[PDB]
């Protein structure tokens, strides 16, 4: 997986593992 | 700054082809402006006031800065408005990469590693694209494989302004906790535990190395492991290497050049186009050539 946005939000979007 | 309740219905004048894309939020289709039968990617996010200032920062960037050749160029946008049981839905226009992401073609190459001669030019195209963007005082802060995309030409063009940054000065810094882990250079992390940590455009320089390696190594160094314990490894692991000795000694000093840790020893914009892998290379047309032709085999 995931990828970090604002305000303590993450969504799907570049990893896992 | 651009105002929503100003944006038209799209009535019939894109017909959604098929679906290319699907990132952070949203998603991306193949467009096709019905009339002149032009093609288009279409971005379809529905609106909401929790997303709505990512969707600005975006639509911003490109009115402002995409008319560069390698920034994907904005046409418009619009909101399908739709029955009051229903949210209604931005539609962002731009010009349609029609040979996907690097992702994508890194994915679907035989080994999911790219010709070394393909890297250089690839990611002398992203650096010319930051460049313009770091010269107008943007940071990208997203710099990776799924935001750099390819044309049917095997032209460069990034994509994804949700979470750039406009600075006022050129001295100007930052310091929001922000990215994808792989992708983070150490001092974007260090705001993470640290109040006074900084940032400013050599971050994206850091996420330019993760990215050649991406290209060279299928996956960004850390990828077997989850985000998380990548967060809290990158800062203190030594900066990454390419592990294969195969590759030339060019591209392992650029590699060297993108990936210091200590970001003030870590070269400018400037400095790193200037760098042999970078600037000694053949001619932007005779390897395009050769790349277009390996999109279409794998095609
Ligand atoms: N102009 C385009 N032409 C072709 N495919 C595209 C285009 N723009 C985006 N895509 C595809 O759709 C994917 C997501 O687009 P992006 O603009 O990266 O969406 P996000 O990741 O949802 N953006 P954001 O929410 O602003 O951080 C890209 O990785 C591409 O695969
Ligand atoms: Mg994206």
């Amino acid at each position: 997986s995931w990828t970090i946005r604002t305000r303590g939000r993450i969504a799907t979007c570049s990893c896992s593992c | 700054e651009i105002d929503l309740s100003a944006l038209r219905d799209p009535a019939g004048i894109f017909e959604l082809v098929e679906l290319v894309g699907n990132g952070t939020y949203g998603q991306v289709y193949k467009g096709r402006h019905v009339k002149t039968g032009q093609l288009a990617a279409i971005k379809v996010m529905d609106v909401t006031g929790d997303e709505e200032e990512e969707i600005k920062q975006e639509i911003n960037m490109l009115k402002k800065y995409s008319h560069h050749r390698n920034i994907a160029t904005y046409y418009g946008a619009f909101i399908k408005k739709n029955p009051p049981g229903m949210d209604d839905q931005l539609w962002l226009v731009m010009e349609f990469c029609g040979a996907g992401s690097v992702t994508d073609l890194i994915k679907n190459t035989k080994g999911n590693t790219l010709k070394e001669e393909w890297i250089a030019y690839i990611c002398r195209e992203i650096l010319r694209g930051l460049s313009h963007l770091h010269q107008h005082k943007v940071i990208h802060r997203d710099i990776k494989g799924q935001n750099v995309l390819l044309t049917e030409n095997a032209e460069v063009k990034l994509v994804d302004f949700g979470v750039s940054a406009q600075l006022d000065r050129t001295v100007g810094r930052r310091n929001t906790f922000i990215g994808t882990p792989y992708w983070m250079a150490p001092e974007v992390i260090a705001c993470d535990e640290n109040p006074d940590a900084t940032y400013d455009f050599k971050s994206d320089l850091w996420s330019l190395g993760i990215t050649a390696i991406e290209m060279a190594e299928g996956a960004p160094p850390l990828c077997d492991m989850h985000p998380m314990r990548a967060l809290f490894l990158i800062p203190r692991n030594p900066a990454p290497r390419l592990k294969s000795k195969k590759w030339s000694k060019k591209f392992q000093s650029f590699i060297e050049s993108c990936l210091v840790k200590n970001h003030s020893q870590r070269p400018a914009t400037e400095q790193l186009m200037k760098h042999p892998f970078i600037r000694d290379q053949p001619n932007e047309r005779q390897v395009r050539i050769q790349l277009k032709d390996h999109i279409d085999r794998t095609k």
